[PDB]
């Protein structure tokens, strides 16, 4: 049915809400590096 | 043929188009299929004896048929019932995988190689036999609108026009039905016939007798006599048709020239044939059609429905046609799930695309480097054995994933170039692929070692992971050369570069510090290793731990908008009591679970492990998916909750559950040193009843002995009265069991004709007395006169395992986990028991190897043909280990993910994993490959190369994830229609990607540098 | 009704069966039979076996084995009447004729007689040979004879069901070339804007 | 010696209700000669196993014959396959007028 | 005028391809004894040798 309006948007607004939440996992699994320490 | 297929695009367009139009046919030469035929075909040879019992039967038939068959090809084994109402069903078992057409018409002969000793009443009634599949792929009942139709008459209608109408499909099934067609029933009475000094034999006879087509050559055939001109064939006496002829039939003539009438000694008219199995409708007198099966399995469903108009005006009271069970649905709503798939994840994947590569003008690549695979892919699946169903339609779904992947691993590589080299469009895809080359294949021919592999697996299991397997090698096939024929090609012509706004396209400078911080980080981690490595096994020392603590599951239990729900009451239990109680169960459903419970097909008298008017089992359509919110408006619990209300529903046990989600535990054991049913239904006592003191919180599957009524025809006081030992045998089973006299059209069709005394003369022992046989005298005699009573148990239903007399159990032990043990008991508990007494494995628990109790075996051996197949890459050994030991991460990703969610270690989720540790081993490469390429490929720079590539690569295999873990996140919350596999599937890989990048890709540039290490140290 | 409404569209249609043929019709009278004493038994085989010819024994001629069959000569069986010249016996001990207890009359039959699918049918040969376009001949008959009774149903047997024949489908996988063709063709280094010539 | 009316009745039909599961049944004809003669002929889909495709049936009929008027079972049902008809048809006659 | 032309041709099987062989059929009316059936036959017989 004509949902791709409700579904398409569901995607702008998935990508994002979606991406940082990977790269943030990707930053915090990157400082507590400080194993160098 | 990259640097090759990219200077000529067209030739390469033209060979994708090609594998498009592979489609364009594929998808239509395609079966669709509910599912993949997973089952042993399996002949089973129905017999009857019309009056019988569990005994003669059980030596009488079962046994002249069970023994006549000592050779056959692959008799897996032969399983056996024994109704006492003459029912026999030998059901033959195969090895998975044989000539269901020869396999059981290499079994027919040795059955006519027996049959001539059978009964006259069983040869006559006329012997079965048939292949069982998936049983009734959608079952139409008929019922009266217009409350004009008889519990027979339906069954009757049903039986001339429609039973065989079944085939107005394109295609259609072996076995259907329910109800009785009609049969012309005399219906006969003691009193008057030994008034009129008749006995039911004279009947029987003079029915064979005045009701009989008869041949009568004709005036003027054969060898004539010269010069006749005229012909014509003579007719004489003809069936009979009229209910009423019948009646006038012609008993004796007495002395008064008066004549006695069938109609004077019995009442005549149409019934049915027998009264075994009454049939409701939400509580309507109904009978329905058993299409047991029907090619598009979805088209032919359909078309039962398309040829429905052709009875709807037919026949003026109601009648209108109801479809309570049908596995159909779950097609268009499987079919569509791959759909709406490949479209919100093609969709989903263009929007990242944007996000990273910014430009439309090369977003396309993708969008076409997709389709055209799954295309081709359907095409693959008619290349083998193979039907578009659920199963391999994840495949279809799961491995779009995966195929998009390669995708802009194709299309950033060769645009990363376009900004390092700042080199030209065309020149610079070469290059491009003039790395990721070998990568691609390797990297592929790779996973074709951990799908594949498991294909080739068990008997039923493996029935579906390869319907997987290939399902993704066929899908990771179309991958490479579509991706390295089409993609090089369709990149090479449209894009534009630079060796270089704001608004929201500042993401890139967001994105590039991230790439920095991982190249800042990745070095300074790496020059300490150790510190990380002792970190890699406690994880792989958790993920084992976490491993272990996840259950095993077949297979989901999958939510299918229908569900059973079985009563069964004591022994001898009137169709009447039997009734009492489905009514009561009939009434809950549509009493208080009336928002979802759509009907209930319930039938008096037919249980699957019980049979006579002691069982009883009740066909609910819940109200589809949409329309039943929460979880307690679902099936696991609608059944859960049922069941508990009925406890309370004293002297009858009944309860109801989900369907199996599939097509499909039990222990046999064996009366093998000739003891006999008793001594071995006292040994079943002992271990049912023993097996029962180590439970938390087993069972016979057969009845239980009921009460029976001895005869003993006394010869000698027979004799002194003159009575033949026969005229009473049939006067007796005659008048209580029903005989099969002649048969008659019945408007325009053969039926039988069966004689049998009213009930009011056969309800009580002492009736007995009541009937009178004939002596050679001239004068009737009594029962009585030479017949005398006495009770004793025997056994409704009897059985046989192998020739050798039998008793079936249900034993489970549903941990979850470790069933092997649980055979275990049973095999040494028994073993206490006296002689003779032997066990053995039947139906499902025979199959040994599970899914899960050999997964172990296939996966250590991929540790073989993925080890094996990476080293192919240039100078492999001592490095190989790296991307090997990437695997636990997102591995301990897919299982915490699992663990958490409550979710156990199903199939697809079996499956899943692979999926990850796919792509587990696919990033990795992808940045030792850049890895190894730099140190020989060019100047040697071992830390400082590693890092440089785990940049280069970290943009990609974070692309990737964005759209895979974007491609799953779908699956992995919806529990609406189907979707408890589409849970397992999702759920698995998403845990897995997360868990095999953030954590995956920092290991690498360790694990690699390590393994490296590990060699200048020789 | 069908066959012959058919038959006024045509230019210069037919059952294949045979038509109905006369009968002779005998009913055994019973009672009749039974106050004299005689088996329903003894006469029907003293009357088919005599007049249609009985399957007895079998006997070995010159080292094959062969049938053995009984028929009364032609001579009497020729003609109605000579059914009372059938004599049967009574348990009584004394010969009956048929004629003490049967009786004749005529009615028609159906020499071949068939069915469609266990179902009673006919078949029909409807040819339209002009040459061209037959699935229009078809469509008559299909709504022509759907002017007809209750029951009366339709359907395609031989090689009319065999729907898709050469050149009703040609047309569909010549097209088809028009994409292997055009599509091998562009292999050619550039093809396409060039394909077509 | 029956007739178009018992051999309709009596064996076609004790035949062709008796035959509830068949695989590939394109179309089942039927004839039924007024002198017993009955030939059920059964078509196949263009390709199949003209030998499981007729061994398959057979078993069906067995399932059925034991219901057959006597004189039916006794001259022998029978089932064959339809091919080309007569690759070549010998005929033999008599030179010397002595043949019957 | 191809188009024209082609839409011109009529349609065949295959041709009615000559065989040196051919059926001849034979159906009297209902009661023909069989010399009836033979008597017109022979005229048929006849005819071809005739
Ligand atoms: C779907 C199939 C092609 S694979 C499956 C099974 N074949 C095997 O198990 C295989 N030989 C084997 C592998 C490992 C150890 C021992 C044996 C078999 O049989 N089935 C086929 C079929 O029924 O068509
Ligand atoms: C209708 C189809 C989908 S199945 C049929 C046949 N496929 C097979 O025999 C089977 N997969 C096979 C067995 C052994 C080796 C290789 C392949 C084939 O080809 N046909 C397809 C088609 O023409 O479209
Ligand atoms: C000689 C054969 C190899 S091709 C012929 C037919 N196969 C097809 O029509 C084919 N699947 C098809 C093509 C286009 C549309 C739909 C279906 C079939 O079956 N026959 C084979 C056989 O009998 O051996």
């Amino acid at each position: 049915s004509p949902m791709s309006l409700i579904l398409m948007l569901v995607v702008f607004g998935l990508i994002f809400y979606f991406m940082i939440l990977r790269p943030q996992q990707k930053r915090t699994k990157e400082h507590k590096k400080l194993m160098d320490s | 043929m990259p640097n090759f297929f990219i200077d000529r695009p067209i030739f390469a367009w033209v060979i994708a188009i090609i594998i498009m139009l592979a489609g364009g046919l594929a998808i239509l030469k395609l079966p669709v299929a509910q599912y993949p035929t997973i089952a042993p075909p399996a002949v089973t040879i129905s017999a009857s004896y019309p009056g019988a019992d569990a005994k003669t039967v059980q030596d009488t038939v079962t046994q002249v048929i069970e023994q006549n068959m000592n050779g056959i090809d692959n008799l897996m084994y032969m399983s056996s019932n024994s109704d006492s109402t003459g029912t026999v069903q030998i059901t033959l078992t195969f090895e998975s995988g044989t000539d269901a057409d020869i396999a059981q018409v290499q079994v027919q002969n040795k059955l006519q190689l027996a049959m001539p000793l059978l009964p006259q009443e069983v040869q006559q009634q006329g012997v079965s036999v048939e292949k069982s599949s998936s049983s009734f792929l959608m079952v139409v009942g008929v019922i009266n609108t217009d409350g004009t139709m008889t519990q027979e008459d339906i069954s009757d209608y049903v039986a001339a026009n429609m039973k065989d109408a079944i085939s107005r499909t394109s295609g259609v099934g072996d076995v259907q039905l329910f109800g009785s067609q009609y049969a012309m029933r005399i219906w006969m009475n003691p009193n008057e016939l030994n008034k009129f000094q008749l006995t039911p034999v004279d009947v029987i006879t003079a029915i064979k007798a005045q009701n009989a087509q008869v041949a009568a050559g004709q005036l003027g055939g054969t060898p004539p006599v010269k010069g006749q001109q005229l012909n014509a064939s003579i007719i004489a006496q003809t069936r009979l048709t009229s209910t009423e002829e019948f009646g006038k039939i012609l008993l004796k003539v007495n002395q008064d020239g008066s004549r006695v009438l069938l109609r004077d000694v019995a009442k005549i008219e149409l019934g049915g044939e027998n009264y075994d199995i009454i049939a409701e409708f939400n509580g309507q007198p109904a009978s329905g059609l058993g299409i047991k099966l029907a090619a598009n399995a979805l088209d032919t469903a359909a078309a039962i429905r398309a040829e429905l108009a052709k009875m709807e005006p037919f026949f003026p009271s109601g009648l209108k046609i109801v479809y309570p069970y049908d596995t159909t649905p779950f097609v268009k709503i499987s079919i569509h799930e791959v759909v709406k798939t490949l479209v919100e994840a093609i969709i989903l994947v263009f929007l990242v695309m944007y996000l990273f590569l910014q430009n439309f003008r090369a977003t396309l690549i993708p969008t076409i480097a997709v389709p055209v695979v799954l295309l081709g892919t359907f095409a693959v699946l008619a290349a083998f054995g193979f039907s578009i169903n659920t199963l391999t339609m994840f495949g279809m779904v799961l491995a779009i994933g995966l195929l998009v992947d390669d995708a802009i691993v194709v299309v950033e590589n060769v645009e990363r170039v376009m900004a390092e080299e700042g080199l030209p469009p065309k020149e610079a895809t070469r290059k491009s692929m003039g790395q990721i080359q070998g990568a691609l294949v390797g990297i592929a021919m790779v996973l074709s070692a951990v799908f594949v592999p498991m294909a080739f697996f068990g008997g039923s299991t493996g029935a579906i992971y390869r319907q997987f397997s290939i399902t993704i090698v066929s899908a990771m096939a179309l991958s490479v050369l579509v991706a390295l024929i089409l993609t090089p090609a369709l990149c090479a012509t449209m894009l534009k570069p630079i060796a270089k706004k704001g608004f929201f396209g500042w993401f890139n400078r967001m994105f590039e510090k991230s790439t920095h911080h991982y190249t800042d980080s990745v070095g300074g981690i790496l020059r300490s290793t150790g510190r990380y490595l002792v970190l890699y096994l406690i994880i792989v020392v958790g993920m084992a731990y976490l491993f272990v603590r996840l259950p095993s599951s077949f297979l989901p239990d999958e939510d299918q908008g229908v569900f059973m729900t079985m009563v069964q009451l004591p022994a001898g239990a009137t169709q009447e009591r039997t009734q009492k109680v489905l009514n009561e169960v009939t009434h809950y459903y549509l009493t208080k679970e009336k928002n979802n419970v759509e009907s209930v097909f319930a039938v008096n008298g037919f249980g699957f492990a019980g049979r006579g008017q002691n069982t009883g089992i009740a066909f609910v359509s819940l109200k589809d998916w949409a329309d039943r919110p929460g979880e307690e408006n679902k099936v696991e619990a609608i059944t859960m909750r049922a069941t508990r209300a009925f406890s309370q529903i004293k002297d009858a046990m009944v309860f109801a559950f989900n369907l199996p989600a599939i097509v499909e535990f039990d222990f046999e054991l064996i009366d093998q040193a000739g003891l006999g049913h008793e001594k071995l239904t006292q040994a079943r006592n002992q271990l049912l009843a023993e097996a029962a003191k180590h439970p938390d919180m087993v069972r016979p599957n057969g009845l239980e002995d009921t009460p029976q009524f001895k005869i003993d025809i006394d010869q000698e006081k027979a004799q002194a009265l003159g009575v033949s030992i026969n005229d009473i045998n049939t006067t007796l089973g005659a008048a209580w069991g029903g005989s099969y006299v002649n048969d008659f059209i019945d408007r325009g069709r053969v039926k039988k004709v069966y004689v049998m005394s009213e009930a009011k003369y056969r309800m009580l022992p002492d009736d007995i007395g009541d009937w009178y046989v004939r002596a050679a005298d001239g004068q009737m005699v009594p029962f009585s006169a030479f017949s005398s009573s006495r009770w004793e148990y025997g056994s409704p239903r009897l059985e046989r395992y192998n020739g050798l007399p039998s008793m079936e159990i249900l034993g489970q032990a549903a941990p979850g986990k470790s069933t092997g043990e649980a055979m275990e008991l049973m095999e040494q508990l028994a073993s206490k028991l006296p002689t003779g007494v032997g066990y053995d494995w039947t139906g499902m628990s025979y199959q040994e190897r599970l899914s899960g109790n050999q997964a172990p075996s296939l996966y250590a051996i991929s540790l073989i043909v993925v080890f094996l197949c990476l080293a192919a890459l240039y100078e492999s050994w001592s490095i190989p280990f790296s991307v090997m030991l990437v695997v636990p991460l997102g591995v301990i990703g897919a299982l915490l993910a699992a663990t958490f969610r409550g979710l156990t270690n199903d199939v697809y989720f079996q499956v899943g994993l692979l999926t990850t540790i796919g792509l587990s081993a696919k990033n990795a490469i992808l940045i030792v490959e850049f890895a190894k390429d730099l140190m020989d490929k060019e100047g040697k720079g071992l830390i400082e190369a590693t890092l440089d590539a785990v940049r280069m690569r970290l943009r990609p295999i974070l692309m990737t994830s964005l759209a895979f873990i974007l491609g799953v996140m779908p699956l992995v919350i919806s529990t609406g229609a189907g979707s408890g596999a589409q849970n397992a599937v999702g759920t698995g890989v998403m845990g897995g990607m997360v868990t095999a990048t953030v954590l995956a890709i920092f290991f690498v540039p360790v694990f690699f540098v390590v393994v490296r290490r590990r060699f200048s140290r020789k």
